[PDB]
């Protein structure tokens, strides 16, 4: 829900230097790392071991018409009953909840950057 | 970096080189002869293509998969970037 | 990643401020004199890393360094029990403990000359730093190693970290005390000159302010030099506040700083702290205590004429407030109408609702920091500017100042430092103009 | 106990026998099963699941963990 | 096969640098003065057949010589308590204690003099080695016995040994002080030439930017010979870690000397130790080590001379998380802290060691830093110039006439000028991009 953001200010710092470049530099297997080295640095390295692997991360759509900051998007893996506890529909409302915060996370990162 | 055929032709082709132009450096002692000559000539075109290709190799295999192996000895590799000139 | 803070306590008053705020960091993050991290605080949630070294035993070495002309304050700082906390290879004190004598020219004489030893403990420090935000200067204008010295530091410092933020304590001089060194109005002319230009921000610290709020509020007679200490301390932890304290929004300084001072050359802003004290303030009672001019910690020219308007106001609240009363109080704060803002736009009025450290203890249930910037520190430019004017006018301490390279030849860093200082007053009245904007 | 499964005449339900991270993770499992085709994929496993005579009331993750700990017992 | 190395102590400064040297090793093995193997060092991973004999009573002595043309410094080194350890049958001293008188042309002399007696030294220890590697000769190229024996040691050991590896720890003389031996700087040009003729590699250990490290960052007020000679018995311990230290990868020497002169003529090096103080991340101590003043070599810093780091290495003793190494790797290249010859890639090399068991060390991490910087050809360049210098006056050239390598002429010492410069203008065209193609 985007909590704790000094992983988020960290990872903005990471991302917008490779969030500039195109959708067509899908390859996302850094991010997972940056995810990673994010939580080993941050204060979300206390994060239970089954949080990091509840958390995940996919691009929601492909637009090279658009920086990272307009393709990338994140994934949450739920397991067992609590994916059962996690409606279709609920995921798309907080997907889209998490887009509009994206955003504007986005907005006031490069308010802050600028 | 063991499964990439690609990987295994590349290798093949630079361990080739690395081979035959050892046996022709310890097997001279004086001046190489025109063998020598077309030898020393062939290992600086050889070198050179193996270390571009190298070069372009390890961009697309850090690309590709989860390997950071691959960046920090690219990180090593490029040090004063004349090998990456 | 991480944004870590180095702060740099230089001279007496600057390691002396920077012991008690360093006694009351570790008090806020449970920190034992020996540098070691209390059982109660090894599950705190405070992002440690930024501003104290957590060593390899777990031992958070803060990231500050003690500077000081005499060596009698560097000797007490570590005869003291806080003298294991601190790296001593952060520990720098010069074997010539003259310093400069009150005189800024003897000041960066020694600072550049130092520039060796400093530039080296900079480099250990920062080496030191993962993704490091900035670095923190406390001192004293009025010292000479303090004026000089922190003019040579700050365009060191703008060289050695020409990306890294330049956040400073300037202990200004007492507007209200007539200064013992008349050529101490040159020495703050080139400080005040070096803060403009090489320094991203001169945190003016009034003590003659400091005196009366003191003796006020805390009904200190005749206050000493701890009193003060302690007070900068409970400041400087709530300038911490944000680092101690893990949040969701604008956690980063990057906000606040872009909230707080949107023009370059503006780059100063007043603060005040709460609780100040040797009754829980609810979100408008906070306000307006806060709100007296009685609780303001800056003595700057009260001139009426000069419509100084709060161009900034943030209030930095940590304890418990209601977000629906705290919508109520806004709107009712508002329709007060008790303050002015710069005419260019609208009023900046910042809010952040903080959780206090659990490291911590208050006795307040709500401690607000109030920042503000109002065209009125204009009122004690101009005075500070008409002190140093009547000191050229009377060529006074001029003789040290000719000993000294820096007006061995002549005073025109004197002069260049006055119309800089004339130049950042008349935009300061340009600011208290709405025509600003084309100023 | 020992992993003895005697069938001669066959009578056992065991028969002898020998979205982008969704995206990343498929190449990733490509690149991994082309590594092992070529030098690992070792002697396969002695036993199997006979499922065309399972029972219908055993459940499958109890047939799983038998073929494990009869598995376990032939290799001991 | 063990690589066994003759340590050879010459002249005075180098028999202080050999019996420091030995005293160090013989700590970091855990060998007593009379060579015994200490109890804690009988688990010691240190191979130490390799450099030492171990005897058949576990006393270790080491494959070291202390050699004197005056009889001097061989009985102060077989006075002391680790003259036990070391083999006598090794040791050879000039019952003639009149040694060269800091000429080379005398000490040549008295070398081939005693060719004889040091070429079967040579030999009886090459027997008594399995697959001894080489020599490495520690020794001022300006002393009586140092300048001249190290040139006519040169030839016969270019000689005997046609497949063996040279090594010399040329201890520099102090180039700030004007020395009492105006043909020293013939004696150390002939030294040098023998060198680079006849010789693999010189290290040249600058004592003046040693004595001037001694007395900046050991805070040694007059630092002494012995303050620089326990500096150089670290460094020679820091030197061969990788042999007290059984490892993995690069274990053998011929990848160390590869690396250190691609270039067979090009192969001076200068060096830096730590901790280099009175009395650890990757990158924090290569930030330390790219600390200027940590180097206690003085090689000229010709602003004209685009000096660059041709070689860097650092060997890191003690604990660095190879994640950590891999981030300094990051933090320093970012940094760009080294300038590296343009004819190619920087050569940035991390050597990952464990100190001996038997050695305890106060700092956590200790480093050995070799760097091959073009700035050395302002010191060859300086080197040239004092040569010149003592020439141009012809001072003292009669003592020189009165010796055999200026009796005929001082060809000799035009010839090692002539190679100084050819090596100055190689280190140029070097500092050159031109390199590759120089």
């Amino acid at each position: 829900l985007l909590g704790q953001g000094d992983f988020i200010r960290h990872l903005m710092d990471l991302l917008k230097p490779e969030l500039v470049r195109p959708a067509t530099t899908l390859y996302q297997h850094n991010l997972t790392g940056i995810l990673e080295t994010a939580v080993r640095a941050t204060n979300a390295q206390f994060d239970s071991p089954e949080i990091l692997k509840r958390l995940d991360v996919r691009l929601l759509e492909v637009s090279p018409g658009d920086t990272g900051w307009d393709v990338f998007s994140l994934d949450y893996h739920v397991d067992g009953p609590i994916a059962t506890v996690f409606t279709r529909e609920c995921m798309s409302h907080y997907l889209r909840a998490f887009n509009f915060l994206w955003r504007a996370k986005r907005v006031e990162y490069i308010l802050t950057d600028i | 970096f063991i499964l990439l055929k690609p990987v295994f032709h590349c290798l093949n082709e630079i361990l080739d080189l690395c081979h035959s132009f050892c046996s022709l450096v310890s097997q001279n002692l004086g001046p190489l002869d025109e063998r020598g000559a077309a030898q020393l000539s062939i290992l600086v075109k050889g070198f050179s293509r193996q270390s571009s290709l190298l070069f372009k190799i390890l961009s697309s295999v850090r690309n590709h998969q989860i390997n950071s192996d691959l960046a920090q000895l690219l990180l090593r590799l490029d040090y004063n970037k004349y090998y990456t000139q | 990643m991480p944004r870590e803070i180095i702060t740099l306590q230089l001279g007496q008053c600057g390691n002396q401020i920077g012991f008690e705020f360093w006694k009351q960091l570790c008090a806020e993050h449970g920190i034992s004199p020996e540098g070691i991290v209390e059982e109660f605080a090894t599950e705190g949630t405070d992002r440690k890393d930024v501003f104290f070294y957590q060593a390899d035993d777990e031992h958070y070495i803060p990231r500050a360094v003690l500077l000081d002309l005499e060596p009698r304050v560097i000797h007490s700082i570590l005869n003291s029990p806080y003298a294991k906390l601190y790296n001593p290879e952060n520990i720098y004190l010069s074997e010539h403990g003259g310093g400069a004598g009150n005189n800024w020219a003897s000041g960066f004489s020694q600072g550049e000359k130092i520039h060796e030893d400093i530039f080296d403990i900079i480099d250990r420090e920062a080496d030191g730093s993962d993704s490091l935000e900035g670095f923190v200067l406390c001192h004293s204008i009025a010292g000479g190693t303090g004026s000089g010295l922190g003019s040579y530091l700050l365009e060191r410092l703008n060289d050695r970290y020409p990306k890294k933020l330049v956040q400073t304590y300037s202990v200004f001089p007492n507007q209200d005390e007539m200064s013992d060194v008349v050529v101490q109005p040159y020495n703050s002319l080139l400080t005040l000159k070096r803060l403009t230009q090489n320094a991203d921000c001169v945190v003016v610290l009034d003590n003659t302010a400091l005196n009366r709020i003191a003796t006020d509020r805390l009904h200190i007679q005749n206050p000493s030099f701890s009193q003060i200490n302690q007070l900068v301390s409970t400041i400087m932890s709530a300038s911490t506040t944000t680092l101690r304290y893990p949040g969701y929004m604008n956690n980063d300084l990057i906000g606040l700083i872009a909230s707080l001072i949107p023009t370059p050359r503006l780059h100063f802003l007043m603060t005040g702290y709460t609780p100040l004290t040797t009754r829980k303030t609810t979100v408008l009672d906070v306000m307006r205590r806060l709100l007296q001019p009685k609780n303001v910690m800056v003595s700057t020219g009260r001139d009426r004429q000069t419509n100084h308007c709060y161009i900034a106001i943030l209030n930095i609240i940590q304890g418990e407030v209601d977000p629906t009363q705290v919508h109520k109080s806004l709107q009712r704060i508002r329709e007060r109408k008790l303050a002015n803002f710069i005419p260019w736009g609208p009023a900046s009025i910042q809010v952040a609702l903080s959780r206090k450290s659990p490291y911590l203890p208050s006795a307040h249930r709500v401690s607000g920091l109030m920042m503000a910037n109002h065209t009125s520190i204009s009122s004690l430019f101009e005075s500070s500017c008409q002190q140093y004017d009547k000191l050229r006018k009377r060529e006074a301490f001029l003789e040290q100042f000719r000993k000294e390279d820096i007006f061995k030849e002549n005073f025109d860093e004197l002069d260049r430092s006055r119309e800089v200082v004339q130049e950042l007053i008349d935009e300061y009245h340009a600011a208290t103009r709405p025509d600003y904007i084309s100023w | 106990l020992h992993g003895l499964l005697l069938d001669q005449h066959e009578e056992f339900f065991i028969k002898q026998g020998p979205g982008l991270t969704g995206k990343q993770l498929r190449e990733l499992q490509d690149l991994r099963l082309i590594e092992e085709e070529n030098m690992l994929a070792p002697s396969l496993k002695q036993f199997s699941l006979r499922v065309e005579i399972l029972p219908s009331y055993i459940p499958v993750r109890v047939a799983e963990k038998i073929l494990f700990v009869g598995e376990s017992v032939q290799m001991f």
